[PDB]
DNA sequence: ACAGGATGTATATATCTGACACGTGCCTGGAGACTAGGGAGTAATCCCCTTGGCGGTTAAAACGCGGGGGACAGCGCGTACGTGCGTTTAAGCGGTGCTAGAGCTGTCTACGACCAATTGAGCGGCCTCGGCACCGGGATTCTCCAG
DNA sequence: CTGGAGAATCCCGGTGCCGAGGCCGCTCAATTGGTCGTAGACAGCTCTAGCACCGCTTAAACGCACGTACGCGCTGTCCCCCGCGTTTTAACCGCCAAGGGGATTACTCCCTAGTCTCCAGGCACGTGTCAGATATATACATCCTGT
């Protein structure tokens, strides 16, 4: 099975809730697609590294260390996963 | 008589509401689904960790939740309170993301 | 046979315990503290590890780590942190 | 002869409760330096021990004005974010399910004619 | 029949010289200044973006700016 | 109706590869400030009579800064 | 009669031009050396530096300015400014990081 | 030394922000200026002595600004 | 006694960079305590590429600034004017390089 | 008082300049810049791949490890032609 | 929108001048050749645990609408900053001179690696009870319209 | 300028639940005690360059005059986003179920550390010489006044 267009999944609501954490009070209506362009090159990045560190340990299952390394690794280091 | 808040007034109670608790805010199918597209973009018949799918949400809610106060920032430096795409495209520059 | 992993679990708990007698600690905070703790070894050790490769030293010393200490961990919390190296290491000089 | 001590740990002779021998041990397998030094680990522990007692004495804190009396990621999250000191040590690092910092610009907030 | 024949034979031949080498689906309007040959403005484009800076034919080596767009028309 | 955009097609290509001047050969020089397309001995000509101008869009240019090219 | 004055920000934008075409050093050696010593003399009494040492400050003190002073520009002009006020040097260093 | 801060020149500022594209200065710019290159040549200038205190030195090297440098992901190339 | 002259691993792999330095710097910088034979190839490969990209770009600027000698300055033009080299370097500072040329739109004059 | 030694890429940044420039020379502080570049490069593929050995509780850096660490850290075509270059060199050293 | 006057900038030749490119002598750091032993590649197994489906349901998303409050264009002003000019300051360049400390070298000794025996710390599994989530209701507090 | 009505939130308390923490068993890695090698501390010497002062020149900083353009406050207007009710929908939980591959073990082999000798690649030094600033002399691209 192949997935298409799921950056719409990132729902408006859930970016307003996304901004209201970030003490934002009033949103563009511009504001979205520019949050799921912003968030999918950040995933893109983020998932082409994990990915890279899962092909070099010959893996087929994405584990939460390649994340934890990849995020360390762009100066987003992340506590909780190991 | 229909009762309603003026304008804002509700925006700051969920502004409240959402800094006093640390639970996600994006649907988690959503997202998985999100997720697994842009990997079998990059390598084709992947599998993922619940932990890693959890781990990725957490990292990009909490650069959602940075770029957005920072583009609020933007906002307020422009004698505006609402945020645009200036805004965003502004704070991703300067924090070196373009 | 079994998987074995070792973590600073206990040690993080043992300090809680000295410093808050009646306080507990959940498994997502222990496992904060376990990746911040080897987060900051790594950065202090990777550190020392460039000052012994600047100065074609061979070996890591207290000095390496007291260096390392002073340049990563920031003002007050660094002369703390090296306050209590120093202890420490002359503690267990005596002993 | 075979009158030797029984076992005294690194640890207790520095008087830490962090691990001398697992921080040596990770020292050397690390391949930070060809050689570690016997006071490197002493060092390196009491340091480790010293910032988790601070970043746990403000978790408790943050838990004992809350109700709590078990720390939480939230509580680690806002000791660490009070702490500017902390803070600014680890201001590139997320922490999972800890939340933000709640704060709002003052220009935010409501007029009040 | 015979000159329409040729006339078209010599459209294709047209056709043949007009368009860039490298893509060979539509017309040149650009120009290496170094290996002075004319190419289309997006396919040496791509090549640098694709970090292959050697004329298509000549291989000859080109910078950012040594090519141009051409105002044919 | 083919033929009579054939004869079309033709005037429409066969200007564009003739100088925009001469209007008799094909062209194989450029002008490298005003970024035109013109034929050799045009150019050839018209330096020699001392007017170092662009005929169509009034440029001016040195020596070095017009040159050979192979339009094919 | 009537001595040339050029309009507000065209010598400006000269400038902008000049030492962006240019790449010395827009801040005096002298007073640069001066101010290091006075800011390593708080960390180490009775210290010397490489004058390469200097020479390395100095060029990342200019391009550490340069940038935030590229961000500032961005900022200002966010606001709908040409000028550049503390206000957009705040913003700036404080999205980076720094503050 | 005594206030060299004041060595940093307005029209040196006003270069530098030439350089960085800037049209128009505010007069306020040059002291808030000053004070945050005083904070970046703190926080340099502490990791480079710390550097040379470790080497037993009392001479700061280039190598010393330069991991200086390094360590706070300003990586500068031409001093080694 | 018999045995080959020599054949440096640099002219092996059809390198110019120095695969047999670029080994004894990977034992000796403490990465592994094991180094494969064919891993200081690879890194002199992709060194020597990098080096052939950034010194080819340098020089086509050094030709465009009618400039036969590589200069700081023709090195941040390069690097500056690739955004792949860009932001391989993006966190990197270059000695007497310069800045890139540019003025934001507005504050060019208003033509009135 | 003798001479000491100091090792740097210089003849080599010479070589592969000639090889790409024949007729273009190169400063010394152009020089320095490249070796500066040089070394840089190389501590950040070797600490790459230095990790990668680590993660997989591997003790050897091999062809692979600096595969992945081009991979990562060179940005966008860059990593794919250094994996093409790097890959060339491998096949040429094992066959010769 | 268009002269033109002036200002600044881009090309075309002599001329020095250190810096750069090439030639030499070492010498020590890579290359050849060979050993040996451990790291890892490969085959096999097994058991987490990941993926996929079905059903309830229900919280959340999507939709549409009223309106109000913030965004933005325009105007006015006044003051802060740009530009130019005369004046003063100190940066820069060179030259000398002194020596402090970088840098290197020879001793040697006292730490760090290595290794055999071992044992006590630390991890995996079990289990229990209590901290906490939740439900539910009252009291408190915030917001807003209408006086 | 508040009264009061409506709605969100805090607090108090009972109850169940699931995971935090204590305990037990085991096992493997940290400890102890030696040997041996060599890394570095330590004194001594050399000599490079860092520092300090001096004087002349002139580039640059500085203070001021004056104008202007733009930063900012105010006004209008207007339209876009927020609050909210309703409908849809698919997220989420529970349960089931298969099998994929992560993880572990065992075996073998080949690849790399280690050694020894050897030689030539590269570095330090020296020296010719030539892009290259650095001038002038001449020919266009803007800037600004003016009509
Ligand atoms: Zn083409
Ligand atoms: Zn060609
Ligand atoms: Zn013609
Ligand atoms: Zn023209």
């Amino acid at each position: 099975k192949v997935l298409r267009d799921n950056i719409q999944g990132i729902t408006k609501p859930a970016i307003r809730r996304l901004a209201r954490r970030g003490g934002v009070k009033r949103i563009s209506g511009l504001i979205y697609e520019e949050t799921r362009g912003v968030l999918k090159v950040f995933l893109e990045n983020v998932i082409r590294d994990a990915v890279t560190y899962t092909e070099h340990a010959k893996r087929k299952t994405v584990t939460a260390m390649d994340v934890v390394y990849a995020l360390k690794r762009q100066g987003r280091t992340l506590y909780g996963f190991g | 008589k229909p009762h309603r808040y003026r304008p804002g007034t509700v925006a700051l109670r969920e502004i409240r509401r959402y800094q006093k608790s640390t639970e996600l805010l994006i649907r988690k199918l959503p997202f998985q689904r999100l997720v697994r597209e842009i990997a079998q973009d990059f390598k084709t018949d992947l599998r993922f960790q619940s932990s890693a799918v959890m781990a990725l949400q957490e990292a990009c809610e909490a650069y959602l939740v940075g770029l957005f106060e920072d583009t609020n920032l933007c906002a307020i430096h422009a004698k505006r309170v609402t945020i645009m795409p200036k805004d965003i495209q502004l704070a991703r520059r300067i924090r070196g993301e373009r | 046979k079994r998987s074995r992993k070792e973590s600073y679990s206990i040690y993080v708990y043992k300090v809680l315990k000295q410093v808050h007698p009646d306080t507990g600690i959940s498994s997502k905070a222990m496992g904060i503290m376990n990746s911040f703790v080897n987060d900051i070894f790594e950065r202090i050790a990777g550190e020392a590890s460039r000052l012994a490769h600047y100065n074609k030293r061979s070996t890591i010393t207290s000095r390496e780590i007291q260096t390392a200490v002073r340049l990563l961990l920031p003002g007050e919390l660094a002369k703390h942190a090296v306050s209590e190296g120093t202890k420490a290491v002359t503690k267990y000089t005596s002993a | 002869g075979k009158a030797r001590a029984k076992a005294k740990t690194r640890s207790s002779r520095a008087g830490l409760q962090f691990p001398v021998g697992r921080v040596h041990r990770l020292l050397r397998k690390g391949n930070y330096a060809e050689r570690v030094g016997a006071g490197a680990p002493v060092y390196l522990a009491a340091v480790l021990e010293y910032l988790t007692a601070e970043i746990l004495e403000l978790a408790g804190n943050a838990a004992r004005d809350n109700k709590k009396t078990r720390i939480i990621p939230r509580h680690l999250q806002l000791a660490i974010r009070n702490d500017e000191e902390l803070n600014k040590l680890l201001g590139k690092v997320t922490i999972a399910q800890g939340g933000v910092l709640p704060n709002i610009q003052a220009v935010l907030l409501p007029k009040k004619t | 029949a015979d000159a329409d024949e040729i006339l078209q034979e010599e459209i294709k031949e047209y056709k043949a010289r007009l368009t860039c080498p490298c893509c060979n689906t539509r017309k040149k309007d650009a120009v290496l200044t170094k290996c002075f040959h004319v190419f289309c403005f997006e396919c040496v484009r791509g090549r640098y973006e694709a970090r292959q800076r050697k004329c298509p034919k000549c291989n000859a080596a080109f910078g950012a700016h040594d090519f141009h767009r051409i105002y044919i028309s």
